[PDB]
């Protein structure tokens, strides 16, 4: 290889350790589960249940 | 919404790339969606919508017996060929559809682009390091269930 | 002092007639790792600090060339096991072996009438001999090189493919 | 058995015990600390559930590895098979056996010194070739090719990036090492020494980028599949005391060792080996891995003209200031 | 003296404990714990399916030559440590002497490198078609 | 309370799993429990997945590895790719059919002690693929420790589950050595997830529309 690309390749590498070294800086991304319940937005699709009517009779 | 290209050498690299531009390009195209996005209806006025409007099948009994038959026995698609290719996420994806008259495909055909980038990996790793070849399954853009469907 | 250099060269001698009467390879390179760490045990407990430091360091990357030509060529199971073990007969072996006994014993005869005053052990440095071979020796480092150069081109040329 | 002499004897003979377990403690929290840091490098937590900040996660770590099947294959050289994690645990450790932590606190002050480094290093790699040869394993034998493949790279420049350091101390011996450097730390003069062997000194513990024996991308974990249990986990053990050795063996060449304006030595000693310790981290989580050829042609073609070069320029400028 | 022999006596503790405690934990691991068994737990992991023989076979490397040229630059690089700790003793004399034996070094690992015989990378992994 | 498993590969059963299962009464003194207890503590805290996937409930397990989920703080992030280093199986994706006896052989390689989870719809009962190419459930064969409901599951279902095989682990009994002792392995009969969640669950009354975000 050239100089040059030695010294480029120097620098990258100087780049990414800095770049990861400066994460160690930042917020959290994590969210805690199960402590911090998971959010769901209303429309989730998850476990299935029957329902009732307003007068308290099972609808289905 | 511009379409990357590259310089003429199907690289790993180039792949890789040329996906990224493919990202930010895809983020002009959600930036005009946010911004400009029509009122109207999520559903089309044809008979053969499925399911109808939710609102209008629990009030309106024609539009009842409709939702009851499309759900049930299912639509009834009129006996006819049709095809649909599209860019997917990891190349070109179609659809080729035969009907025959009833409320089920005869025929579901899917042309997956997976299938025919690791039929061509022999061709393009022969004589190639094993690390080249990691590198190389990296950059190919494929699962399996697109392969074997 | 006298206690490493006897168990360090009962090891070496130990290993060494396990290396020659071997035959798995890697268990002979094995054998030949100890016996030349017990040799480089020999030359501390000497005083030869510098030559046992070296007889470690650059035979552990030479046994480590060995290793590799033998995974490369030799190791093939059970194959060269039974090869080499049906190439080793009693006669085979008791030919050669009062020949080497009786080189030992005219040798261990002339080393015994002697004089000797005993090895006090007292460390020769690195320093020194550093001194030595870049001193009175310099045609010996120089030629030394030319030596290892003639190495590198032999290897070169012989040890190719097309 | 009153005497001065007995009672200085067994204070260094303590002295030895008590650096060699707080360097086998150092080994082993020092997989939790990199299970830590990692988390930290990547916007996460890392394991800190199992007791107070994941302090007990050590100890189940342990104990889950001492109760799991530690077995050893039908298809395996049983001898060698054993033999070879105990090569990866003590090559490196007996390697710290020179380090001087503090002073009056050295376990041997070899006239050799930088040369028993050497000695170490040459016999460890010897850990995973016999890994991978005796486990009759196809990935673990192409991880010890590659590790052969890696050895050929940095063993021909490792003592060359050290002789720098040796010429300016004039000596081999690493107290007279860190008494070189009194007023100027050698990471200033011997820079391109410094940097060579931080590529040599990570090449020496397979640590990542050089993590080419045990490629999990390419060779499914390579020279220690078929390792399980105790086994396993003493390899990895090996590593990060191999970790903890080369990063004090920096701190002693090129920054001073345990030299420093305020603090006591060994508080000196303890954060710049623990700055080290976090660049191996840190550099395990920051940059891809090199080919394994890429690597034998940089190690032949760069590092080791580098070193041949910083030799010479420090013998001349040596010689010039006398 | 007396540190000495102190520090022979730690040298000595510190190897024993290391390996008595590598040992100790060996023989913790061998005998804790329940064992598994199965129909193919003795089959070395290759993926989930049977092999195609076996590891054992003439696995041909490619670095050989470099391996031959590593033991002959180990070679001269203890030369030159024995220089390296004896320069000022040695003198400009010493310099010129190490110097005419790095270059005859370099010339030869410049021989090397030209003639390609530090090169085994397979053509198709060269990297030469780039954009 | 507890069901007892003696494996037997080379005995007169061909049909896999190669085990027999009774139930039985605990067998569990003053310090064989609480050591036994302190190798469960350690087991269930520290759980090595094996990194293998079938399908696309493999993305979600690994999703949930990464930094927004980060379940490295359970201590089960390690992910070897060897199963002789691999403490948990989860069969993350579709049993299909060519790839049985693989599954099988993967299993088999596992050493003592081993834990499965079945994650998705697919590994569980062969899911939405009622289809010719496709093995109906995982544990048609495997033994399986916890079963995830989901085509995916998400995330935290996965590391419910985990949290779940915590609890079963933390209260097993396994032979502490090979050399002496019962080398059976005792599981305990939990309580079912849904019977301890029926109270809550039927509670319910009021959800939130469907119409906002
Ligand atoms: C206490 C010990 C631990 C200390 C921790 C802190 C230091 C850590 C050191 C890490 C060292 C990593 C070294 C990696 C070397 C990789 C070289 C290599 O093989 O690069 C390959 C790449 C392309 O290869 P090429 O030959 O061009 O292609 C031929 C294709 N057949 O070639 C290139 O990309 C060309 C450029 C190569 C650049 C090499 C790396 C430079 C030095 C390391 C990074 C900087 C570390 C900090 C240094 C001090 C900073 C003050
Ligand atoms: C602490 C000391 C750090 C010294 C180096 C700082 C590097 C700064 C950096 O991040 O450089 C990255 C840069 C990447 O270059 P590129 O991708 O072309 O982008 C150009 C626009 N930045 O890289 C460059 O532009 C390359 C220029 C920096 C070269 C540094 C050379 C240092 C001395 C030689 C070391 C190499 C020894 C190898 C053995
Ligand atoms: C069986 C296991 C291996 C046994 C052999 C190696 C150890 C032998 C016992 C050494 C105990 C220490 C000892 O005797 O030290 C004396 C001497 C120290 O040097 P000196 O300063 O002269 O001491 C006298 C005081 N003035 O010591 C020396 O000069 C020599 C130091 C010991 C030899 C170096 C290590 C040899 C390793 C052999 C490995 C064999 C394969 C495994
Ligand atoms: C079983 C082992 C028993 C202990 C072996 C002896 C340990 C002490 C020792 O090796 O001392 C000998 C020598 C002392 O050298 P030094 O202290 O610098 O000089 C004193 C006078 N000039 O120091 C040396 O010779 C140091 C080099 C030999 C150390 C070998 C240690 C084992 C290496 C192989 C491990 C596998
Ligand atoms: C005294 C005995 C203690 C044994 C403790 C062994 C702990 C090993 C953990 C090392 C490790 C492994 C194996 C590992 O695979 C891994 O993933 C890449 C890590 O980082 C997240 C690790 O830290
Ligand atoms: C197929 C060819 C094999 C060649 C093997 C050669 C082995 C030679 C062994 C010689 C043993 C000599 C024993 C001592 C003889 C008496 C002393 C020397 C002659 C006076
Ligand atoms: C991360 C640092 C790892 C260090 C490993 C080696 C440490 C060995 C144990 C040293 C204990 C004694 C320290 C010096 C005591 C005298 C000074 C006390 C005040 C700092
Ligand atoms: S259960 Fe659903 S998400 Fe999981 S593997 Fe099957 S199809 Fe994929």
């Amino acid at each position: 290889m050239t100089l040059k690309e030695l010294l480029v390749g120097f620098g990258t590498q100087v780049r990414s350790i800095w770049m990861i070294g400066l994460h160690a800086f930042a917020k959290r991304e994590t969210r805690m589960y199960p402590e911090e319940p998971v959010y769901l937005p209303p429309r989730y699709r998850g476990r299935i249940v029957l329902t009732r009517d307003p007068d308290g009779e099972e609808r289905c | 919404f511009e379409i990357p290209v590259g310089g003429g050498v199907s690289d790993c690299y180039t792949r890789v790339m040329l996906k990224v531009e493919e990202l930010r390009q895809s983020l002009r195209i959600l930036e005009q969606c946010l911004n400009n996005m029509p009122e109207g209806p999520f559903k089309a006025d044809h008979p053969l919508t499925t399911p109808p409007p939710k609102e209008r099948t629990l009030q309106h009994i024609e539009t009842l017996i409709t939702h009851f038959l499309q759900v049930s026995w299912g639509p009834v698609m009129p006996a006819n060929e049709s095809f649909q290719m599209i860019e997917a996420t990891k190349g070109i994806n179609s659809y080729y559809l035969t009907s025959d008259g009833s409320t089920m495909s005869y025929r579901t055909r899917v042309r997956t682009p997976s299938f025919a980038h690791l039929q061509q990996i022999p061709a393009a790793i022969r004589g190639s390091l094993v690390s080249d070849l990691i590198v190389y399954l990296g950059s190919i853009d494929f699962v399996m269930s697109d392969v074997d469907r | 002092m006298e206690f490493a250099f006897y168990i360090c060269g009962l090891i070496a001698i130990l290993a060494t007639l396990r290396v020659i009467t071997h035959t798995n390879p890697v268990h002979a390179l094995l054998y030949l790792i100890i016996s030349l760490l017990a040799i480089s045990g020999v030359f501390f407990s000497l005083g030869a600090y510098f030559a046992g430091a070296l007889e470690i360091i650059v035979y552990a990357g030479a046994i480590m060339v060995l290793f590799v030509f033998v995974v490369m060529m030799l190791n093939l199971g059970g194959s060269e096991i039974e090869q080499e073990r049906q190439w080793l007969k009693p006669q085979v072996w008791i030919g050669p072996a009062i020949l080497s006994a009786i080189m030992l014993v005219v040798i261990v005869y002339a080393i015994l009438g002697v004089n000797d005053q005993g090895i006090d052990g007292t460390p020769i440095s690195a320093k020194a001999v550093g001194i030595t071979l870049f001193g009175p020796y310099v045609l010996a480092v120089e030629l030394a090189s030319m030596l290892l150069l003639a190495g590198l081109v032999v290897a070169f040329h012989v040890g190719r493919e097309e | 058995w009153i005497s001065p002499e007995l009672i200085e004897i067994l204070l260094t003979i303590l002295k030895a015990v008590v650096i060699l377990l707080v360097v086998v403690t150092c080994g082993a929290f020092m997989s939790f600390g990199e299970r830590r840091l990692l988390g930290l490098f990547q916007n996460r937590y890392g394991p800190n559930r199992v007791g107070w900040g994941g302090s007990l996660q050590l100890v189940a770590d342990m104990i889950k590895m001492f109760f799991k099947e530690d077995w050893i294959p039908k298809f395996s050289d049983r001898v060698i098979f054993t033999l070879a994690p105990m090569i990866a645990f003590t090559s490196l450790l007996l390697a710290f056996a020179i380090v001087p932590v503090s002073p009056g606190w050295v376990v041997a002050d070899l006239n050799i010194g930088i040369l028993f480094f050497l000695m170490m290093a040459g016999l460890a790699v010897y850990a995973v070739l016999f890994a991978g040869w005796s486990s009759n394993n196809k990935y673990s034998l192409l991880g010890a090719m590659r590790a052969s493949a890696q050895t050929l790279s940095y063993e021909v420049f490792l003592g060359l990036s050290l002789m720098g350091v040796v010429a300016q101390a004039g000596s081999f011996n690493m107290t007279d090492i860190v008494n070189s450097q009194a007023h100027v730390w050698n990471v200033i003069p011997q820079f391109f020494g410094f940097i060579t062997f931080a590529i040599a000194g990570v090449a020496v513990c397979h640590r990542h980028p050089f993590d080419q024996p045990e490629a999990e991308q390419e060779l499914a974990d390579g020279y220690h599949i078929e390792y399980s249990g105790m086994k396993f986990g003493l390899f990895f053990v090996g590593e990060y005391i191999g970790i903890v050795t080369i990063s004090a063996l920096m701190v002693t060449l090129f920054f001073g060792g345990w030299q420093g304006p305020l603090l006591p030595p060994f508080i000196w000693f303890a954060l710049k080996t623990a700055f080290f310790m976090m660049m191996f981290i840190l550099i395990r989580a920051s940059l891809p891995r090199p080919r394994y050829d890429q690597v034998m042609s940089f190690g032949w073609k760069i590092c080791l003209p580098l070193t041949l070069i910083n030799l010479l320029v420090t013998a001349a400028v040596i010689l010039w200031q006398a | 003296s007396t540190e000495v022999i102190a520090h022979h006596w730690a040298f000595a503790i510190f190897l024993i404990v290391a390996i008595g405690l590598c040992c100790l934990m060996l023989v913790g691991g061998w005998f804790l714990g329940g064992r598994a068994r199965a129909r193919s737990k003795n089959v070395p992991f290759e993926s989930g399916i049977d092999s195609v023989g076996s590891a054992r076979l003439r696995l041909s490397a490619k670095f050989y030559l470099v391996a031959m040229f590593f033991v002959i630059f180990d070679v001269e690089a203890l030369y030159l440590f024995a220089w390296s700790t004896s320069i000022r003793e040695s003198g400009w004399v010493g310099f010129v002497e190490a110097a005419i034996f790095i270059f005859v070094l370099l010339a030869g690992l410049v021989y090397l490198v030209r003639i390609g015989a530090l090169d085994w990378t397979p053509a198709r992994s060269r990297r030469e078609r780039m954009n | 309370d507890y069901t007892l498993t003696r494996i037997d590969p080379n005995g007169e059963n061909d049909r896999y799993p190669l085990q027999k299962q009774e139930i039985v009464t605990d067998p569990l003194n003053v310090f064989m429990g609480k050591l036994n207890d302190m190798v469960n503590w350690g087991r269930k805290n520290s759980i090595w997945p094996y990194n293998f996937g079938l399908s696309c409930c493999y993305v979600e397990m690994v999703t949930s590895f990464t930094a927004v989920h980060d379940v490295a703080r359970f201590g089960a992030e390690v992910l070897r790719a060897s199963p002789r280093q691999a403490d948990l199986m989860v069969v993350a994706g579709t049993c299909f059919t060519k790839m049985a006896p693989v599954i099988q052989r993967l299993y088999d390689q596992m050493l003592e002690p081993k834990w499965v989870i079945s994650m998705g719809a697919c590994a569980n009962s062969g899911g939405m693929y009622d289809i010719y190419s496709v093995v109906q459930g995982v544990d048609k064969f495997i033994p399986v420790d916890v079963y995830i409901p989901g085509c995916p599951p998400r995330p935290e279902a996965y590391m419910q589950a985990l949290m779940l095989l915590q609890e079963s682990i933390g209260k097993e009994r396994r032979p502490l050595s090979w050399v002496v002792g019962d080398q059976g392995v005792y599981r305990a009969n939990m309580q079912s997830e849904r019977e301890r969640k029926r109270g809550e669950r039927i509670a319910v009354t009021n959800l939130r529309t469907p119409d906002e975000i």
